RNA sequence: AGGGGCGUAGUUCAAUUGGUAGAACACCGGUCUCCAAAACCGGGUGUUGGGAGUUCGAGUCUCUCCGCCCCUGCCA
RNA sequence: CCGAGGGUAGGGCCCGUGACUGGGGCGAAGUCGUAACAAGGUAGCUGUACCGGAAGGUGCGGCUGGA
RNA sequence: UGGAGAGUUUGAUCCUGGCUCAGGGUGAACGCUGGCGGCGUGCCUAAGACAUGCAAGUCGUGCGGGCCGCGGGGUUUUACUCCGUGGUCAGCGGCGGACGGGUGAGUAACGCGUGGGUGACCUACCCGGAAGAGGGGGACAACCCGGGGAAACUCGGGCUAAUCCCCCAUGUGGACCCGCCCCUUGGGGUGUGUCCAAAGGGCUUUGCCCGCUUCCGGAUGGGCCCGCGUCCCAUCAGCUAGUUGGUGGGGUAAUGGCCCACCAAGGCGACGACGGGUAGCCGGUCUGAGAGGAUGGCCGGCCACAGGGGCACUGAGACACGGGCCCCACUCCUACGGGAGGCAGCAGUUAGGAAUCUUCCGCAAUGGGCGCAAGCCUGACGGAGCGACGCCGCUUGGAGGAAGAAGCCCUUCGGGGUGUAAACUCCUGAACCCGGGACGAAACCCCCGACGAGGGGACUGACGGUACCGGGGUAAUAGCGCCGGCCAACUCCGUGCCAGCAGCCGCGGUAAUACGGAGGGCGCGAGCGUUACCCGGAUUCACUGGGCGUAAAGGG
């Protein structure tokens, strides 16, 4: 289930920085800085030219390690994104966006992705009225996430809703900072995520 | 031990035996009709194809013959009993025949 | 066609003893018969029953004889009273010993006498001798042999006399009587034992059988607790690993019961088991209780040469067998360093490894025999594995 | 004869009958005459009965028994009014 | 559950007058060699199935116990 | 009358099995030789025929995938 | 809107070619591990044998009784109990038990698929139409009595009722022979002769409701026949006497050698007859770029079968899964002369097996049978249970937290790694607790309106005190494979052609990224591997899409 365990172990490994942590992955040692290198007990050797192969796992891995999605649904969401009219690429790194929590993050509320989805977990979010709490619930159109009230006063949404004054939302969502709503006007787009991601092999990982 | 569909199988007896009867009838009942139609008897041949031709229609009242059955049944005899009659004999008494 | 089984009468349940031959098996017959009069309405253990216009009662007959020890061991270990039989003819004969200081080596509270063959050479001394060899022999195993009760009354007569007709009350025989004699030596003398059902749920099983058009059945003697029809329970003890299965069947002598209750013999139909799944020995738990072990440290008393066991006494290695409930597993012997030298009557502790899995929980008694002869008895310490 | 009955489809706890005309003797699911509708008992959803009227009436103008529910529905759809 | 068998080196087998248990071929160990095979020296390498009993001493003679084979057992 | 089945008798197909026997495949370090590969020490291969512990040899004809 | 290739023959190269791997799939089984839920799904083998209970009945508004509880004495009391009347046992009589449910044994065949034919037919109940329903007679049960009998039940005498049976009439019409006309295989009209109908039951009573009879038509469901399609062996090549056709018969709802006499000698076969093997066919399912290949379990349609086997009776329909007759084998009862059964219906047992579930609850819904109706029956069905068997959703926490604790492992003894991982800080609240708590159920039926239309009224929930909702609320499981190359992942120690690994190539003979353990890593996660089988890759049976001088392949 959702891995859980270090991960700053993987902004190292990929070897391309992540922050699945959130303020400390985004501090002046994001693990990552302090060694740009993969974990074991050899992580800073010659590298044999990663075979042809390797480089599309490491995308893939890359990719799918950044939303904490397990495989499974990785790559199933991967196939509904195939039939999909259209680019696979555009597309599934949509679909990947359309996540819940993801957007719970992707519109402060939640430091990080990790946390974005235990806010699901015990209902604090909330959807065109109604709550939900599945990490897989697929945002749509005109579809504002709201805050619930019994959580509004806690601490934690404080501290978190406050980052929000002065910076500015992703081009496709909105945001209510004081009524915590922000609608999702459109999916994202490839250059709108600036992902260290280079989809066309993450495609063609699954081909073989 | 038991369940009543017996009900069904004594009933299967009797009238397994009342059309066994109406049935052995017709049958004992057309050859004599002919037996004589070759002899030449006429007027009493069409007599008894005569009496032939109810049971036979009687029969088709119930569960015994039915329909077409019953009129395959007679369009044989009105045709074996003629077409032997004819063999030296001429319809006397109009019996069910028509010439 | 098959007719339920309804509570009146409290519950405990005996079996017959004494050297083969001399009366049991056949006398067990006639208790039967007796207590069948008014009421009510109308090579291998066999359970029976019968009931007293007083108790209820559930009947264990060993076929005793030598040979036939573990399997005896596993009866008067269930059984609340024995009915030492014996023969107005040959006297205390030597199994008849035997089923005796087996009987103090069980606990077996209270031994009820009877002189069996008694319609045979009238002798004065004789009849009033025999009932002094008794009990100058119960005394010899430290039991009440002085004021145990001592009926006199050649059984087989009562059967054969009951036999010509299945309706005869008491007083009207001389040969019956005698048996009501016992009917009222044993009614009263013999308690009525205290079996916790506060506690969770246990049942050793005796034999294993398969009833057709229903599965696998499991005989035993209650331990604690109680199971009623539609209980999930553990079989604990030897195979795999614990299965599990829900109980769907319980029966008192063939005669549907509804929650037989600790020191109840009942029969137990299992839900989804095979006859090779179900062992002697093993277990029927409630679930969650008690767990399979082959490591333990016991608490162990030695017995003495002149009290049965071992005269040689022993070192660590000896691999001798362990009675638990209702089998006999073997064991490896490991002593705790210095310990090496363990001789008769002597009081230590040391560590088993059973070569089969069985179920130990600590505060549980069990007992050591090897080359035919109880060696020593002790209780489960602390569980290594 | 050939009744005018209601075949159950959809998931478990989610039913779903679709008014059927079939004979009589088939199983209820099985294979049928001709649908003329459908019916969600539970409505979950604006429309959750329609039948087609002009296949409706003729069935019932050729001898097609409807069932004691399935006649209840035909009604409520307005199948025996004449105004 | 109860009877009766059967279990010795690595295998096939000999000692059953109660007396450290050998016989053959194997394998092991050295030497030569990379390392073997071969050759040459050198070796019983065994839980006598386990554990106890009697006995001065047990493969043998008692009992119990493990596995296996055979026979008879086994409806709450 | 027909007729399930039973019975006597004799055929066909297939399967299992049989003392003994034929060759076959496989199997670290057995025995005999030396046919072939370099005119492989008699150019080789070949159909047939006779012969020989064994490879094989010789006859007749053929091939060059030999000089 | 759709196509990826790698390892392996050599000192090396190119080609040919086989083997092997990476991808999907499954009614799966086996290993380690295993928390929740939904939806699916679960004897593939012995079509082996089966305890026990239930899987089909219902109408008294068809008819006469038995018996019991009650109008309440028939006369005046227990005389002729006539009957009032709700019931309950069986009989009579009707409709249903031929559908639903099971299985895949048989079958290579008009069995199935697909398209048609029937001037060669049938169809209970249900619609629309026409015409009827007049007289009469009679039996057998039930019941009374007698008899044999272990029983299952049976024989005999005699009452009695009907919508049971039969006779006469009626003849809208229908059936049949012969004639005529239309039409063309037996269809439609017509004339003379002959032949054929029928039942009453309840009411709220010259009228309704439910029935009945005859014909015509509608529906639906069928029978039969025909063209094309439908596996392996040709080391199987010839097969055929009811055989192929005819005439006249019997038979049937109907065609036909389906069956029968008589007659004629035919029919079929390399376009594969006959025979042997295997197999139920299809919609579809898996795979594939596609053409193909493989398959036919769940669900849907057709077929066939009901312990093995033969036959018929009733009937609209069966040669009949829980009907019958008989043989057989097997198992059981027996008062030994005769009786009993057939889970491939649902649960369940045992056997076989690598392996496949509860003797569950409910007719509340849907569907069915019978009933005017109320309603009764219904292991069809609606649910529930069990099993990671599969798919899908979810959990084991989140945010902080050291130039970095310990322990374990490496080390060029500086240090490096496991690792923000832990600890530690705050923060959320799976479970569980308390309260509340469904949809699925609206008509049958009742009342106003005519029992029509339309409006209103009442009863009814197995799953369940479940889903779901409100409040309260504890940091709360992790495993399996792999790390030489193919192929993501490397070091130390152990061992020393041993022990072992191995899908292919191959690893081990004292410095082994290959064996075994550890640290570390990679992959996937309530799972992860393994075995078996199908397609792919395999243009490696090549139609798409290959070949034959020397690689297999030109026939003397
Ligand atoms: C013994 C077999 C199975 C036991 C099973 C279990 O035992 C128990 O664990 C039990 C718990 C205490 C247990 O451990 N039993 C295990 C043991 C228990 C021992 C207890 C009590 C004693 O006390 C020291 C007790 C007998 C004591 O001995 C004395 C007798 C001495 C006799 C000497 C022999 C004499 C003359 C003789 O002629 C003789 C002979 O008899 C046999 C052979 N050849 C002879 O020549 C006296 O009678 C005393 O009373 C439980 O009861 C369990 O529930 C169980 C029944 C399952
Ligand atoms: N006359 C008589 N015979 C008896 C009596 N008890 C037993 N028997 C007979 O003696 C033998 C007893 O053996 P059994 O009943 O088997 O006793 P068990 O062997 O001790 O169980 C049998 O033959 C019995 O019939 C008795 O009280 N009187």
């Amino acid at each position: 289930g959702r891995y859980i365990g270090p991960v700053c172990r993987l902004c190292r490994r990929e070897g391309v920085k992540l922050y699945l942590k959130g303020e400390r992955c985004y501090s002046p040692k994001c693990a990552m800085e302090r060694r740009p290198y993969p974990p074991g007990q050899h992580g800073q050797k010659r590298a044999r030219r990663p075979s042809d192969y390797a480089v599309r796992l490491r995308e893939k891995q890359k990719l799918r390690r950044i939303y904490g999605i397990s495989e499974r649904q990785f790559r199933n969401l991967f196939e509904e994104a195939s039939k999909k009219k259209g680019v696979t690429g555009s597309v599934f790194l949509g679909l990947l966006e359309s996540r819940l929590d993801n957007v719970v993050y992707r519109l402060g509320f939640a430091v990080s992705r990790r946390q974005a989805r235990q806010l699901v977990r015990h209902g604090h979010i909330t959807v065109n009225g109604r709550r939900v709490d599945l990490p897989s619930y697929r945002v749509r159109p005109g579809d504002e996430i709201a805050v619930a009230e019994k959580s509004r006063n806690l601490e934690l949404i404080r501290q978190n809703l406050e980052a929000m004054k002065g910076r500015k939302v992703g081009p496709w969502l909105s945001l209510d900072v004081e009524g915590m709503k922000g609608k999702f006007l459109r999916l994202p787009d490839r250059e709108d995520l600036a992902l260290p991601v280079n989809e066309q092999l993450v495609i063609e990982f699954y081909s073989r | 031990r038991n369940l009543s569909a017996l009900k069904r199988h004594r009933q299967s007896l009797k009238r397994r035996l009342r059309n066994k009867a109406k049935k052995s009838a017709i049958k004992t009942l057309s050859k004599k009709a002919i037996q004589l139609a070759q002899e030449g008897k006429a007027e009493e041949a069409l007599k008894i194809m005569r009496k032939a031709e109810s049971l036979i229609d009687k029969a088709a009242k119930g569960s015994t013959l039915h329909k077409n059955a019953a009129a395959r049944r007679k369009s044989r005899l009105m045709r074996k009993v003629r077409q032997l009659l004819e063999a030296a004999g001429a319809p006397l008494i109009g019996g069910g025949l028509s010439a | 066609a098959k007719g339920e089984f309804v509570r009146t009468k409290p519950h405990v349940n005996v079996g017959t003893i004494g050297h083969v031959d001399h009366g049991k098996t056949t006398l067990t017959a006639a208790l039967t018969y007796v207590a069948a009069a008014e009421n009510p309405n109308v090579i291998n253990t066999a359970h029976v029953e019968y009931e007293t216009a007083k108790r209820h009662y559930s009947h264990v007959d060993c076929p005793g004889h030598a040979d036939y020890i573990k399997n005896m061991i596993t009866g008067a270990a269930q059984m609340d009273g024995a009915i030492l039989v014996v023969s107005a003819a040959d006297g205390p004969m030597p199994q008849t010993r035997e089923h005796i200081l087996l009987a103090r080596q069980v606990g077996v509270p209270y031994i009820v006498v009877f002189m069996n063959k008694v319609d045979m050479v009238d002798d004065p001394e004789l009849l009033d001798l025999v009932e002094m060899e008794v009990r100058d022999l119960l005394n010899q195993y430290e039991f009440p042999g002085d004021e145990v009760p001592v009926i006199r009354g050649s059984a087989l007569l009562a059967l054969e006399q009951m036999h010509r007709n299945p309706k005869t009350r008491r007083g009207e025989n001389e040969w019956v009587d005698k048996i009501w004699e016992l009917l009222d030596a044993i009614d009263e003398y013999i308690p009525t034992p205290v079996r916790d059902v506060d506690k969770p749920f246990l049942m050793p099983v005796e034999d294993v059988f398969t009833i057709t058009g229903r599965g696998t059945v499991a005989t035993g003697r209650i331990e604690r607790g109680k199971v009623k029809v539609g209980d999930e329970v553990e079989i604990v003890g030897l195979a795999p690993e614990t299965r599990r299965t829900v109980v769907t069947g319980v029966e008192m002598h063939r005669k549907t019961l509804q929650e037989g209750i600790a020191g109840d013999n009942v029969g137990v139909l299992l839900r989804g088991v095979s006859r090779e799944e179900v062992e002697r020995g093993q277990v029927l738990a409630k679930p969650g209780s008690i767990t399979p072990h082959t490591k333990f440290e016991a608490s162990v008393y030695v017995l003495k040469k002149e009290e049965g066991g071992r005269h040689t006494g022993f070192f660590s290695g000896y691999r001798p067998q362990f009675y638990f409930r209702t089998t006999d597993v073997t064991g490896v012997v490991q002593l705790p360093p210095g310990v090496e030298m363990v001789m008769p009557g002597d009081n230590v502790t040391f560590t088993v490894e059973l070569i089969k899995p069985v179920a130990l929980e600590e505060g549980l008694r069990f007992a050591i025999r090897e080359g035919g002869r109880t060696v020593g008895a002790g209780v489960v310490t602390k569980i290594l594995e | 004869m050939v009744k005018i009955r209601l075949a159950r489809f959809g998931s478990k706890h989610n039913p779903h009958y679709r008014i059927v005309v079939t004979d009589a003797r088939r199983k209820r699911d099985g294979k049928y005459i001709e649908k003329i509708g459908y019916y969600d008992p539970r409505k979950t959803t604006p429309d959750w009965l329609k039948v087609d009227v002009e296949r409706a009436r003729y069935w019932l103008s050729v001898g097609a028994q409807p069932t004691d529910t399935a006649r209840r529905l035909l009604r409520q759809a307005g199948v025996f009014r004449q105004e």
